[PDB]
C-alpha cells in the first residue's frame, strides 16, 4: 500500500500489487475458520469439523490434524482483507493469535518494521537489508506515515516534521528486551536526521559527522559480548539534537544511564569485558601497547580473561582503528587519546598485582606491578602501595593507621578498578557533550532513548531494580501519553466519552521505590552508618513496609537454587523478588579516599577524574538523572519504537513463538490492545468506509455528489446495527471490535448474491430469447401436428381419391 | 381452417361438375362408373351404393359440399404448412431428419401416438435417412411419387 | 391465490407453452420452473428456484397450472430482484482504475468462475446478443454490458 508498490527497493517493505492480492484473496469462512492454541508457535489457523458443547473438534491449517480444544481456546481470525495488514490497530479481531500472527507473516516475507497504533515494532532481522539505503530515505523523505510502508525513517521522519510544524520537542523511545536491537535502530534514527538535516556551512568531523561517531567511541567502552548479544548495550543513552528553526543541526548532547559498573572486575562464563580492552591489545597499535606498558594477549590480563577473548563476529583489530577515528573526528589531542589508554590499561595492571599476608598485614610480592599501575595513575609507587596496605582513616577525633589483610586489600583493588572507570566513562562522555556544543541557538530538540524494558529474571539483585524502577516511570509517561492524545482524538471528532490516566495505575510502585521513605530512601540511610548490614537493610525495609504498601510483599523460593529473595515488587511487567545480596556494597562506591586524596596530584586525567567538583550512592545519582529525563520526556512529542527479539538462536527469519509472544505481553502492545478494546479501536476515515460497503445498501446517486458521512450512517441503519457499537464523528465512525469483521462478512456474502443475481437476469435475457422462437415454433408444429393428422383420414377416403385425380381435370 | 373456403368450394363445384356431365340430372352411379371410366380403374358395386349413401337422402350440390367439408376443416393454406416443416429444418435443403421429426412428432406438441406414427411412415416421403418436406405437403391435396 | 385474473391469464399464456413442448397434457416437469419464470420476465436465481418448487433433475415431479400461480405469487414479492445499482456498485469491486473499463478475461472469470456460475456457453451467447466489444486494450465498459443485458434482447418492439 505505498509508492511504487513495486520498486526493486520495496522489496522488503511492501509485497506486490500480484503478492498482496493473494494474501487477501484465501478462501474463508467465520463459522469455520479460526485461530487455536498450540504448544509450538502458541497458535495456529483452523476450520472447526464437529461440535459438541465444548468438545470442538478442530482440524488445523497446514498439519491435518484433529485436536479437540475446549471452546475459549478457539480463537476468531481476521477476514483476507487483513493479511499483511500494515498497521496493527485495523485489525477488527484483537487478540494474541492475531498479532501473533499479524506478525511472523509479516516478519517471514522480509519485513522487521511495523505499526501497532501508536506503536512502531521492530524485529532483529539478523542480517544486513537494504531497508537503510540513502535513496530510501528520500522516498521516505516528507511522508505521512501511511503514504509509505511500515519502516524506521518514517517514524524518524514524521517525527522531524510534527518538529517544525508543531515548533514542539520530539522525543523517540526505542525498548525491548536485550540484544533486540534498539542500539540498531537508534543509530540509524540518528544517521537518518544527520544526513536529512545537516547544514550549509583539521583531523575533525562535522557536526553531523561528529553526533554519529559517538558510538564508536562510547560502545568501544559500553559494549561488551554478552550471552544474548554479541553487542550488548551494558549502559542507557539519551542523546538529544536541537535544530535552529531553520530546521538544521544545532548540536546535540548526550546522557548515560546504569553503567555495570561489575564487568570492570568480573566476566561471566561465556560473556566478555568492555570491547575496549580487547582492541588495545590488539596488533592494530604497536607502540601504544608500550605506552599503556603492556604484552599483546588478552589472555594474561586477570581483568579481562573469566570467559572469552573474541566474539563471533568482531575483528578486534579493526575496531579500535576504527574507535581511534571516532576519536580524530571528534577531536581529540594525541595526548588526550593516550590519556584515555594509559588509564584503560592501568585497569589490566590493576588485576595484576599479587598480594600476601603475614598476620592481617598483606603486602605486595612483585612491586613490578604496582610500579607500572603507578607510572599510569601519575603518582608514585611507595605511595601508592602504602594507602592501600596501610591507611589513615579519621575515627571522629583522630586520624589513625590501620592493618589490610590480603582479602581486604584485593577488594579494595578492585573498587579502585571500577571506580577508575566509571571516572574515565563519564569524563569520556563529559567530554564529548563538550564537542557537540557549537552554541548555536536551539529552538527544539528530537531525543532518542536506548534503555533496557524491565529486566525481569530468575535471580533479581539491586542492579535489577534499578532498570525496572526506570522503565517503571516510563512505562506511566506512555500510559500519560496515551491518555492525553486518545482524549483529544476523541474530541476532534466530537465524540462524547469518558477516560482515565493509567498512568495512575503505575503510581504505587514508583512510589514505595522513591518517596522520603521507601526502598531506595532506606538504602541511603544504611548506606551511611558504616555498622551497616544487609540483615540490617531488610530490617529496616521490612519494617516500614512489610505487610503495609501492597506494592511490598514475601518474594517466592527456587528449589536449593538461584538464592534467598526477600521483598517482591509488584511492578507492571510482572513482579519481581529481589535479593537483599549486598546492596550497600553495590549501591555506595568505597575507595580508599587515602588512595583518592594520592590521585589528586599526578598526571591530568587522574586529576579531572577524582578531583571532585558524599553522595556516590549509585542510586542518588539515578534517581538524579532519571528525573532530569522526565521533565526532558514530558517536554516532548513521545514517538515509540518497540524492538523485538525473534528468537535466541542469532538467527534471521524464526519464530519463538513462546518468547515473542512473552514480549508482547510486557512491551505494552497487548495492553494497548487491551484497552483499545473497551473503546472504540476500530476508527474509519468517511471516504474510505463509502469506497467499501456501499455495495450493503445502495443506490442511484452518483458517487462524486454523495456525502460520506451520510452514506455509512445510511448503511448502518439499514443494517440494523446497534448504535452502541458505533459513533460517527466528524471525521471517522468509531467501531467496537465485530464490526468490520461483520460487515467484511455481511459483505462478501452480498458480492456474491449481487453477481448471482446479474448471472440470473443472464440466464433471464437468453431464456426470453428463444422464447420468441419456441413461440413461433409451436405454431409450425400445431400446423403440421393437425394437417398431417387432418390427412391421415383422408388418404383412404374413396371420395377423396377421387376429387384428387379429377382435379388436373380442367 | 375449418366449416368452409371460397376456391375450396368452387373446385367440389366443378368437381361435382365433371361427374353429371355424365348427365345433368346428378346422373350419379351411371356416371360414378363412368367418371371412373375415364381415369384408369374398374369399380365393384356395393361400393356404388355404399359410396353413395354416406349422404343420405341426395348427393345434391349443397349436400355434396357436407360430405366434404366434415373431412376438410383444418386444410390450411399451402405456405401456412411448407413453412410450417421450415421452422424445423433451417438446415436450408428441403429436409427434417428421421430422428428428429420422430421425436418431434411423437413426443412434443399435442403428442402423436404409434398408430399415428406409423401409418405416417408407411405412404411417407422418406427415402435415404432424411425426409422431403415439401411432399406429405405436396401429398397434402395431391401431386406425386 | 391473490393474483389478478390477467396475471393468471399471464401465466397460463406461458405454462401452455411449456406443457406443448414436454408433450400437451397439462403438467410441466420441475426443471422447468426456473425457466418458466423468466419467460414470465422474472430473474430468479437458481438458489431461488430450488427453495421455490425448482428442482434440479428432469425426472423430479411435474407441477400442474394451479401449481405454479403460488410459486408464481410467492415469487412476483420478494423484491431483492437486483438493481441496476447494485450490479454497478459491485463491478466498482473490479474496476482497477475507476475508468469504467474492465479486462475483458476478468468479467469473462467472474461470470464464469464465481456466484451462481456460467457455463462458457451463456458466457460467450450473451456477450454476442448484446455486441459486447473490447477495446485496443481489450478492456470492456461494465455499463454497456449491463445497460443491454437488463433492456432484453427484444428493446424497442421487434427484435
Ligand atoms: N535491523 C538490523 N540490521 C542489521 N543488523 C541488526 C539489526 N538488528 C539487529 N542487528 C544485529 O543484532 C544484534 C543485536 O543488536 P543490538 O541492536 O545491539 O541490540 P540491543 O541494542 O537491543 O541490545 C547485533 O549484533 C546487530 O548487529
Ligand atoms: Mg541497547
Amino acid at each position: 500500500m505505498t509508492m511504487d508498490f513495486s520498486d526493486p527497493d520495496m522489496e522488503f517493505l511492501c509485497l506486490t500489487r500480484q503478492k498482496l492480492m493473494e494474501a487477501t484473496s484465501i478462501p474463508f469462512d467465520g463459522k469455520k475458520n479460526c485461530w487455536v492454541p498450540d504448544p509450538d508457535f502458541g497458535f495456529v489457523g483452523a476450520e472447526i469439523q464437529s461440535t459438541k458443547g465444548d468438545e470442538v473438534t478442530v482440524k488445523t491449517d497446514k498439519t491435518q490434524e484433529t485436536r479437540v480444544v475446549k471452546k475459549d481456546d478457539i480463537g476468531q481470525r481476521n477476514p483476507p482483507k487483513f493479511e499483511m495488514n500494515m498497521d496493527m490497530a485495523n485489525l477488527t479481531f484483537l487478540n494474541e493469535a492475531s498479532i501473533l500472527h499479524n506478525l511472523r507473516s509479516r516478519y517471514e516475507s522480509g519485513f522487521i518494521y511495523t505499526y501497532s497504533g501508536l506503536f512502531c515494532i521492530a524485529i532483529n532481522p539478523y542480517r544486513r537489508l537494504p531497508i537503510y539505503t540513502q535513496g530510501l530515505v528520500d522516498k521516505y523523505r516528507g511522508k505521512r506515515r501511511a503514504e509509505m510502508p511500515p519502516h524506521l525513517f518514517s517514524i524518524a521522519d514524521n517525527a522531524y516534521q510534527y518538529m517544525l510544524q508543531d515548533r514542539e520537542n520530539q522525543s523517540m523511545l526505542i525498548t525491548g528486551e536485550s540484544g533486540a536491537g534498539k542500539t540498531e535502530n537508534t543509530k540509524k534514527v540518528i544517521q537518518y536526521f544527520a544526513l536529512v538535516a545537516a547544514s550549509l556551512a583539521e583531523k575533525k568531523g562535522t557536526l553531523e559527522d561528529q553526533i554519529v561517531q559517538c558510538n564508536p567511541v562510547l560502545e568501544a567502552y559500553g559494549n561488551a559480548k554478552t550471552t544474548r548479544n554479541n553487542n550488548s548495550s551494558r549502559f542507557g543513552k539519551f542523546i538529544r539534537i536541537h535544530f535552529g528553526t531553520q530546521g538544521k543541526i544545532a548540536g546535540a548532547d548526550i546522557e548515560t544511564y546504569l553503567l555495570e559498573k561489575s564487568r570492570v572486575t568480573y566476566q561471566q562464563s561465556a560473556e566478555r569485558n568492555y570491547h575496549i580492552f580487547y582492541q588495545l591489545l590488539s596488533p592494530a597499535f604497536p607502540e601504544n601497547i608500550e605506552k599503556i606498558l603492556a604484552v599483546p594477549d588478552p589472555g594474561l590480563y586477570g581483568f579481562i580473561n573469566q570467559g572469552t577473548l573474541t566474539v563471533d563476529g568482531i575483528d578486534d583489530e579493526e575496531e579500535m582503528g576504527l574507535t581511534d577515528t571516532a576519536f580524530d573526528v571528534l577531536g581529540f589531542t594525541d595526548e588526550e587519546k593516550l590519556s584515555m589508554y594509559k588509564c584503560t590499561g592501568c585497569i589490566l595492571h590493576l588485576g595484576e598485582m599479587k598480594w600476601k599476608q603475614r598476620g592481617e598485614q598483606a603486602e605486595a610480592d612483585g612491586t613490578a606491578e604496582a610500579e607500572k599501575v603507578a607510572f599510569l595513575l601519575g603518582v608514585n609507587a611507595g605511595d601508592l602501595l602504602k594507602c592501600l596496605l596501610k591507611p589513615k582513616i579519621k575515627v571522629g577525633t583522630e586520624y589513625v593507621t590501620q592493618g589490610r589483610n590480603k582479602d581486604q586489600v584485593t577488594n579494595s583493588i578492585a573498587a579502585l578498578a571500577k571506580s577508575l572507570y566509571d571516572r574515565m566513562f563519564n569524563w569520556l562522555v563529559r567530554r564529548v557533550n563538550q564537542t557537540l556544543d557549537t552554541k548555536a541557538k536551539r529552538q527544539f530538540f528530537i531525543g532518542v532513548l536506548d534503555i533496557a524494558g524491565f529486566e525481569i529474571f530468575d535471580f533479581n539483585s539491586f542492579e535489577q531494580l534499578c532498570i525496572n524502577y526506570t522503565n517503571e516511570r516510563l512505562q506511566q509517561f506512555f500510559n500519560h501519553h496515551m491518555f492525553v492524545l486518545e482524549q483529544e482524538e476523541y474530541k476532534k471528532e466530537g465524540i462524547v466519552w469518558e477516560f482515565i490516566d493509567f498512568g495512575l495505575d503505575l503510581q504505587a510502585c514508583i512510589e514505595l521505590i522513591e518517596k522520603p521513605m521507601g526502598i531506595l530512601s532506606i538504602l541511603e540511610e544504611e548506606c551511611m552508618f558504616p555498622k551497616a548490614s544487609d540483615t540490617s537493610f531488610k530490617n529496616k525495609l521490612y519494617d516500614n513496609h512489610l505487610g503495609k504498601n501492597p506494592m511490598f510483599g514475601k518474594p517466592k523460593p527456587p528449589k536449593a537454587g538461584c538464592a534467598e529473595a526477600h521483598f517482591c515488587l509488584h511492578h507492571y511487567a510482572g513482579s519481581v523478588s529481589y535479593s537483599i545480596a549486598g546492596w550497600l556494597d553495590k549501591n555506595k562506591d568505597p575507595i580508599n579516599e587515602n588512595v583518592v586524596e594520592l590521585l589528586q596530584n599526578s598526571k591530568e586525567p587522574i586529576v579531572k577524574m577524582l578531583f571532585t567538583p558524599a553522595f556516590q550512592t549509585i542510586s542518588s545519582v539515578h534517581k538524579e538523572s532519571l528525573n532530569k529525563l522526565m521533565k526532558n520526556l514530558y517536554s516532548t512529542h513521545p514517538h515509540f519504537v518497540r524492538c523485538i527479539i525473534p528468537n535466541e538462536l542469532k538467527t534471521p527469519g524464526l519464530i519463538d513463538a513462546a518468547l515473542v509472544l512473552h514480549q508482547l505481553r510486557c512491551n505494552g502492545v497487548l495492553e494497548g490492545i487491551r484497552i483499545c478494546r473497551k473503546g472504540f479501536p476500530n476508527r474509519i476515515i468517511y471516504s474510505e468506509f463509502k469506497q467499501r460497503y456501499s455495495i450493503l445498501a445502495p443506490n442511484a446517486v452518483p458517487s462524486g455528489f454523495a456525502d460520506g458521512k451520510v452514506v455509512t450512517d445510511k448503511a448502518l441503519s439499514a443494517l440494523q446495527l446497534d448504535p452502541n457499537e458505533y459513533r460517527l464523528g466528524n471525521t471517522k465512525v468509531f467501531f467496537k471490535a465485530g464490526v468490520l469483521g461483520m460487515l467484511e462478512d455481511m459483505r462478501d456474502e452480498r458480492l456474491s448474491k449481487i453477481i448471482s443475481m446479474f448471472q440470473a437476469h443472464i440466464r433471464g435475457y437468453l431464456m426470453r430469447k428463444a422464447y420468441k422462437k419456441l413461440q413461433d415454433q409451436r405454431i409450425g408444429l400445431t400446423l403440421i401436428q393437425r394437417n398431417v393428422r387432418k390427412w391421415l383420414v383422408l388418404r383412404n377416403w374413396e371420395w377423396w381419391r377421387l376429387f384428387n385425380k379429377v382435379k388436373p381435370l380442367l | 381452417r375449418v366449416k368452409l373456403s371460397q376456391r375450396q368450394m368452387q373446385e367440389l363445384k366443378e368437381a361435382f361438375t365433371m361427374i353429371d356431365q355424365d348427365r345433368d340430372g346428378f346422373i350419379g352411379m351411371e356416371d360414378l362408373k363412368d367418371m371412373f371410366s375415364s381415369l384408369g380403374r374398374v369399380p365393384p358395386d356395393d361400393e356404388l351404393n355404399a359410396m353413395l349413401k354416406e349422404c343420405p337422402g341426395q348427393l345434391n350440390f349443397t349436400a355434396f359440399l357436407t360430405l366434404f367439408g366434415e373431412k376438410v376443416s383444418g386444410t390450411d393454406p399451402e405456405d401456412a404448412l411448407r413453412n410450417a416443416f421450415s421452422m424445423f429444418d433451417e438446415d436450408g435443403q428441403g429436409f427434417i431428419p428421421e430422428d428428429y421429426l420422430k421425436d418431434l412428432l411423437e413426443n412434443m406438441g399435442d403428442n402423436f401416438s404409434k398408430e399415428e406414427i406409423k401409418n405416417v411412415w408407411k405412404d411417407a416421403p422418406l427415402k435415404n435417412k432424411q425426409f422431403n418436406y415439401n411432399k406429405m405437403v405436396d401429398i397434402k391435396g395431391k401431386a406425386e411419387d | 391465490s391473490q393474483l389478478t385474473k390477467d396475471e393468471i391469464e399471464e401465466v397460463r399464456e406461458v405454462f401452455d407453452l411449456f406443457d406443448f413442448w414436454d408433450g400437451r397434457d397439462g403438467d410441466v416437469d420441475a426443471a422447468k420452473v426456473g425457466d418458466l419464470l423468466r419467460c414470465l420476465g422474472m430473474n430468479p436465481t437458481e438458489a431461488q428456484v430450488h427453495q421455490h418448487g425448482g428442482t434440479k433433475k428432469m425426472g423430479e415431479k411435474a407441477y400442474k397450472l394451479e401449481e405454479i400461480l403460488p410459486i408464481y405469487e410467492e415469487m412476483s414479492s420478494k423484491d431483492t430482484g437486483t438493481a441496476a445499482d447494485e450490479f454497478m456498485e459491485a463491478f466498482k469491486t473490479f474496476d482497477r482504475e475507476g475508468q469504467g473499463l474492465i479486462s475483458s478475461a476478468e468479467i469473462r472469470n467472474v461470470l464464469k468462475m464465481l456466484g451462481e456460475r456460467i457455463t462458457e456457453d451463456q458466457c460467450n451467447d450473451i456477450f454476442t446478443f448484446c455486441d459486447i466489444r473490447e477495446d485496443i486494450d481489450g478492456n470492456i465498459k461494465y455499463e454497456d454490458l449491463m445497460k443491454k443485458v437488463m433492456a432484453g434482447p427484444f428493446p424497442d418492439k421487434s427484435d
